[PDB]
RNA sequence: GAUGGGGAAGCUCCGUUUCAAAGGCCUGAUUUUAUGCAGGCCACCAUCGAAAGGGAAUCCGGUUAAGAUUCCGGAACCUGGAUAUGGAUUCUUCACGGUAACGUAACUGAAUGUGGAGACGUCGGCGCGAGCCCUGGGAGGAGUUAUCUUUUCUUCUUAAC
RNA sequence: GCUUGUGACGGCCCGUGAAAAUCCACAGGAAGGAAUAGUUUUCAUGCCAGGUCGUACUGAUAACCGCAGCAGGUCUCCAAG
RNA sequence: UCUAAGGGUCGGGUACGAUCAACUUAGAACUGGUACGGACAAGGGGAAUCUGACUGUCUAAUUAAAACAUAGCAUUGCGAUGGUCAGAAAGUGAUGUUGACGCAAU
């Protein structure tokens, strides 16, 4: 049975604090407890626990992350205007 | 091609000879009553000769170069295939099934293959076989 | 319903005090304080709990035979013999590939 | 603080040079679920230990009295 | 009067550093030869939490070249690494996210963190959660490397300055409200005893310029010249311009 | 909180590895002989600061007017110093056995290096241990008994190692 | 069942929850070591020694602090039906 | 004073039987001077206005509140040859095991 209709997991709050406060929570609370896909072992066992660090159940990989999601946006376009500028120092 | 015969050598991965490479002697490639797994019996070397320099003398290198073997059935998935190969006719014989289960017979067959090894160190043939492997 | 008291001077409840309750011959309860539990070696590649070694407080491995402090395996005290048999794959596939990185670039130079 | 089966073993303890006292206890108790019977424990007490043999045979514990060294005391019951 | 509030602090009695539980100090290696005229490599051997601060650090040790022995160092973790992976730090070394390089080595448009003002003091600009230097030039004679630090300032060091390539871990820390005290409690009580604030204009006199009067007002003008003096500096320092900011920012 | 130092008229202030020539171990050299020098390391750089933190190792019974994990008795354990007999090991010199996880009464190992243990939050339910609590039969002692109660109460214990 | 101990888990964090002494192991192979007899004290057994200071009792509506044998204050363990 | 439901453990050729141990919950009769959470234990409720969001904090010994705090909002200073702060001075010190997702000041 559905539970609560729209707080989710941040019903722990209760009424305290408004809802627009909570409603933010709610969103990066729920990006930091999820599992998420490993690159290197290639399952879904990546797990937080101390924002910026990312470790992996089995296979043992830590990764160091954003600090409520595993690749932040930021990280995500640098990677890829390394990959862009590395590229241009081979041919 | 079908290469755990009867001279390829081959590290052993598990185990107390664990870091040691050996030679295959005479595969039983597929199952025994005994040992149910695809394994090989093979002659190893288990105290390597100690690196001998200009300034080792007379008899400090007649003990440097000694060698300590030892003889072992083993699973094919606890040994490391190499792509080096090593002669075995000098102990064919003697590196058998037959060998183990009398203690008698594997210290025998131990002396056989020292002798063998000491004088395939010396004028020193594969030269690598010799050469302890270092993890 | 028999209550007990502690042996030592020390009246708090801390790691270095813990209390068991014993039955003695005399019939009568009384209190033994317990050393603190000891905890498994473990592995320095991996971290598991490295088996077949026995398991005391640091001082006590010197009134204990080798045997109880290592393995027959290369790395007997220290690695946990799955690291053991990667550290050895490992060893010999880079010298190996060593081996071949040298040859390579030797006709690179000589064909270039 | 050591128990011992080994009958020969318990002969050369009581022959080794620190052992110089001994005693025998004598036990009622009983046999497997019925009638009792007469346990011996030669207990040889050494320079760090205390070895104790215990022998529930009676007959074996007769002609293992007087096998005991002359020059041991033993402290009776 | 009193000795105000932001003066006792510089005694560092109840004021310093809750420091009992920090991994270390977050450096990069000393540059050595190795690193200034090759690279060198090391194993991440661990990426941790440090007590108080953002971001994770690295744990990356390396082989010693004049002694046989392992030296670690503390690097600040660049998002990205990970454990196991090899670091390499050279003149000469691949441009990729983890490695340091001196900013001469690499083109324009490279993020890195952890950069140094002067060459060799260790890690000086870009180290706190999220934050990241982009090089916007080169002057190859004086070898100078222009850079854009995340204040938005752009200085200009030597192009022999070392930084690490990509961004730093734990970003968008600060996107989560505290939500409640204790949060803000137990955030500042592993850094330091600045918390809670009580505001100058609630108390009385003695205390603090904005203190008294029979309503809570700061009286006068909140905004104190540089050459205001101990004691005196409190509210809006050497304020250029004050007021709600409307419109865009973004230094032009 | 001393120290080479740096301030200060000065009592003294500052700095603690700090712009310092900062110190000591293993054994070889000796057969005038006791410790000079022949190697090689270590550059670790005071010290004070916990009778709740870390930490070598003990228990039960008995005992006093008043002491006890301290006395007595019996049974252990740790550390340091000596050591010798037995076992083990070697003519394949430095143990074998198991495919492997690993086994053991043993089973040489300097410099150096590396790993581990010391060594660590909090709450939740679930599993197990112990001591307690409840209870059956029996073997004893005590209470109640005009009448009822094969009853009520109590003993039936087992330390370190 | 109760108290306590412990285990394998799970929740939480912009909080991720000391240090040093000390003990062991491994990597290493310097060296030293037997056939007419050696190496071995991480196996067993055996020998000697272990100092200095505290140790009583109270710990509270009377042994502490509150001018006191003061209705106040003052850290904690054991805990039956 | 009764009924019903809820378990454990052991053999079955490669449907059930046998036996041991637990207070839970529901339903039904009977019964009393209509009493029964029988002592003990144990929330008064509702409609509004003012005010502080909330949990939290203070005038020990006349003020606990609407006061302080807080999260949230906003402003300011600063790229280390620096901001703010200490000191008689200094080869002095706090922030700083720090670096703008920071520190400092409102
Ligand atoms: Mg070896
Ligand atoms: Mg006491
Ligand atoms: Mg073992
Ligand atoms: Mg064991
Ligand atoms: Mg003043
Ligand atoms: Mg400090
Ligand atoms: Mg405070
Ligand atoms: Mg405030
Ligand atoms: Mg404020
Ligand atoms: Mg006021
Ligand atoms: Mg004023
Ligand atoms: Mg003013
Ligand atoms: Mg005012
Ligand atoms: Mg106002
Ligand atoms: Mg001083
Ligand atoms: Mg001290
Ligand atoms: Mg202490
Ligand atoms: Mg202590
Ligand atoms: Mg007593
Ligand atoms: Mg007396
Ligand atoms: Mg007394
Ligand atoms: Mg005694
Ligand atoms: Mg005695
Ligand atoms: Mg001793
Ligand atoms: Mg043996
Ligand atoms: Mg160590
Ligand atoms: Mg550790
Ligand atoms: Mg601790
Ligand atoms: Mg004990
Ligand atoms: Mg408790
Ligand atoms: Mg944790
Ligand atoms: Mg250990
Ligand atoms: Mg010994
Ligand atoms: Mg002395
Ligand atoms: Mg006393
Ligand atoms: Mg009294
Ligand atoms: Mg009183
Ligand atoms: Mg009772
Ligand atoms: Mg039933
Ligand atoms: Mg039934
Ligand atoms: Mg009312
Ligand atoms: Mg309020
Ligand atoms: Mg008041
Ligand atoms: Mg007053
Ligand atoms: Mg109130
Ligand atoms: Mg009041
Ligand atoms: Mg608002
Ligand atoms: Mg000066
Ligand atoms: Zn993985």
């Amino acid at each position: 049975a559905k539970r609560t209709k729209k707080v989710g997991i941040t019903g722990k709050y209760g009424v305290r604090y408004g809802s627009s406060l909570r409603r933010q929570v709610k969103k990066l609370e729920i990006q930091q407890h999820a599992r998420y896909d490993c690159s290197f072992c290639g399952k879904k066992t990546v797990k937080r626990g101390a924002a910026g660090i990312w470790t992996c159940s089995c296979c043992k990989k830590t990764v160091a992350g954003g600090a409520y999601t595993v690749s932040t946006a930021a990280a995500a376009t640098v990677r890829s205007t390394i990959r862009r500028l590395r590229e241009m120092v081979e041919a | 091609a079908k290469f755990l015969k009867a001279g390829k050598v081959a590290v052993v991965v598990r185990g107390r000879y664990a870091g040691k490479k050996v030679v295959i002697v005479k595969p039983h490639d597929e199952g025994s009553k005994s040992h149910p797994f695809g394994h090989a019996l093979v002659a190893g070397i288990e105290r390597y000769p100690l690196k001998v320099t200009k300034k080792h003398g007379a008899k400090k290198v007649a003990k440097r170069t000694k060698i300590k073997p030892f003889i072992k059935v083993v699973n094919y998935n606890h040994l490391l295939p190499t792509r080096y190969t090593l002669d075995v006719e000098a102990f064919k014989s003697v590196v058998s099934t037959e060998t183990f289960e009398q203690p008698s017979q594997r210290e025998e067959a131990k002396k056989v293959v020292k002798k063998a090894f000491e004088e395939r160190h010396q004028a020193g043939k594969n030269q690598w076989f010799f050469s302890k492997l270092r993890f | 319903a028999q209550r007990v008291t502690f042996r030592r001077r020390n009246p708090y409840n801390t790691r270095s005090n813990k209390i068991k309750v014993v039955k003695t011959p005399g019939g009568i309860l009384r209190a033994q304080h317990v050393k603190k539990l000891a905890t498994r070696p473990k592995c320095g590649d991996c971290g598991s709990a490295l088996q077949g070694i026995s398991t005391l407080r640091p001082r006590q491995y010197a009134t204990v035979s080798k045997t109880h402090k290592t393995v027959s395996r290369a790395y007997g005290g220290s690695r946990c013999a799955n690291c053991v048999k990667e550290r050895i794959i490992r060893a010999f596939l880079i010298e190996e590939q060593k081996i071949v990185k040298k040859v390579v670039k030797e006709q690179t130079e000589a064909a270039k | 603080a050591r128990e011992i089966t080994d009958i020969k073993q318990f002969l050369e303890l009581t022959r080794r040079a620190d052992v110089k006292t001994a005693t025998v206890k004598i036990n009622k108790k009983l046999n497997k679920a019925g009638k009792p019977f007469r346990q011996t424990k030669f207990k040889v007490r050494g320079s760090s230990s205390l070895y104790t043999l215990v022998i529930n045979d009676a007959g074996k514990a007769k002609k293992l009295i007087q096998s005991l060294p002359p020059t041991l005391k033993v402290n009776r019951l | 009067g009193r000795v105000i509030r932001n003066q006792r602090k510089g005694a560092g009695s109840i004021f310093t550093s809750h420091t009992r539980l920090r991994q270390g100090a977050a450096k990069l290696r000393t540059l050595d030869y190795a690193e200034r005229h090759g690279y060198i490599r090391g194993i991440v051997k661990q990426i941790v939490h440090d007590s108080g601060r953002g971001a994770p650090l690295a744990k990356v040790v390396f082989r010693d070249p004049y002694k046989y022995r392992l030296r670690e160092e503390i690097f600040i973790a660049n998002e990205g690494v990970h454990t196991g992976q090899f670091i390499y730090a050279g003149k000469k070394a691949s441009l990729n996210v983890g490695n340091v390089l001196p900013l001469g080595s690499v083109p324009e448009g490279t993020i890195v963190s952890n950069v140094e003002e002067k060459p060799g003091d260790r890690g000086a600009l870009a180290r706190a959660s999220g934050n990241y230097v982009i090089i916007i030039g080169h002057n190859p004679d004086e070898n100078k490397t222009r850079v854009r630090l995340p204040s938005g300032a752009k200085k200009v060091i030597s192009s022999d300055a070392r930084g690490v390539i990509g961004v730093i871990a734990g970003g968008g820390r600060v996107d989560k409200p505290l939500l409640k005290a204790g949060r803000a409690f137990h955030k500042y009580r592993l850094k330091r005893n600045s918390w809670p604030k009580t505001r100058g204009v609630a108390m009385n006199p003695v205390d603090h310029p904005h203190g008294g009067g029979n309503h809570q007002h700061i009286g006068k003008a909140s905004t104190i010249s540089r050459g205001a003096v101990s004691g005196q500096k409190a509210g809006l320092i050497a304020a250029r311009r004050t007021g709600l900011l409307r419109g865009s920012q973004k230094t032009q």
